[PDB]
């Protein structure tokens, strides 16, 4: 079967904290 | 409607916004 | 006539610039066209 | 050692700045945080898990206001940009 991963898979690459950036 | 710590420094203007509307 | 012309007539640009930024969009290039200068200086730091 | 001009290095990072408790709440995976402009400004403390801000070091210019030596030799110097705590 088959179906549609809309959006989903997206992780944290590495160890930040940025606020309100566009990265 | 109109709208960091490496040596760029942002010198404020002479007339100040209160000055300019006078 | 006339006063009556001339009152309305800048009733209007209120409504203008209260709305729409489209007229204040010389201003706001000068604003970005530096803002936007600055972070290519500073992005040159990370460079290799 | 908060709030004074310190170099400082952790977990060997290295830098110089002001140490200063932080309100921002780290993710607990995360260790370093980053400006807008990728510049470390927040720390992990390694030994107790402490969210620090590096706030650099303060300066700026230093402009002299001078009438001419012809008049007189008095002189009044202006430091940019900075409160009058640092001087
Ligand atoms: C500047 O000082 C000299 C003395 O070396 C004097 O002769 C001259 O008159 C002074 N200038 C003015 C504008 O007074
Ligand atoms: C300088 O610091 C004092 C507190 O120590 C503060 O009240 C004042 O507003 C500061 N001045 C500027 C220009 O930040």
């Amino acid at each position: 079967a088959y179906t549609n991963s809309f959006t989903r898979g997206v992780y944290y690459p590495d160890k930040v904290f940025r606020s309100s950036v566009l990265h | 409607k109109v709208t960091k710590f490496n040596g760029l420094t942002v010198l404020p203007p002479l007339l100040t916004d209160e000055m300019i509307a006078q | 006539l006339i006063a009556n012309q001339f009152n309305s007539a800048i009733g209007k640009i209120q409504d203008s610039l209260s709305s729409t930024a489209s007229a204040l969009g010389k201003l706001q290039d000068v604003v970005n066209q530096n803002a936007q200068a600055l972070n290519t200086l500073v992005k040159q730091l990370s460079s290799n | 050692v908060k709030n004074k001009c310190v170099n400082f290095n952790f977990n060997g990072l290295t830098g110089t700045g002001v140490l200063t408790e932080s309100n921002k709440k780290f993710l607990p995976f995360q260790q370093f945080g980053r400006d807008i402009a990728d510049t470390t400004d927040a720390v992990r403390d390694p030994q107790t898990l402490e969210i620090l801000d590096i706030t650099p070091c303060s300066f700026g210019g230093v402009s002299v206001i001078t009438p001419g030596t012809n008049t007189s030799n008095q002189v009044a110097v202006l430091y940019q940009d900075v409160n009058c705590t640092e001087v």
